């Protein structure tokens, strides 16, 4: 979408192995606040919004 | 300590970092003291083929 119009997808009742994303080097920029990505599959949420 | 790696994974080559590299290939700890120099080499290390 574009930025003016940005998507927002709804994630809920489901594992996200968030290790898949931050290991892949593909991603030049992945920088999480408030978090740490290798505590990611530690954790639980409750309001997931891609 | 010296290597070769990709443009992408640069950022990598640090303390607290994640990614291919950090995990799997190449850890500084955390409280690493000293240098982290890195310089193109596509004239080099690149090949047609």
């Amino acid at each position: 979408a574009s930025v003016y119009a940005w998507n927002r997808k709804r994630i809920s009742n489901c594992v996200a192995d968030y290790s898949v994303l931050y290991n892949s080097a593909s991603f030049s920029t992945f920088k999480c606040y408030g978090v740490s990505p290798t505590k990611l599959n530690d954790l639980c949420f409750t309001n997931v919004y891609a | 300590d010296s290597f070769v790696i990709r443009g992408d994974e640069v950022r990598q080559i640090a303390p607290g970092q994640t990614g291919k590299i950090a995990d799997y290939n190449y850890k500084l700890p955390d409280d690493f003291t000293g240098c982290v120099i890195a310089w193109n080499s596509n004239n080099l290390d690149s090949k047609v083929g």
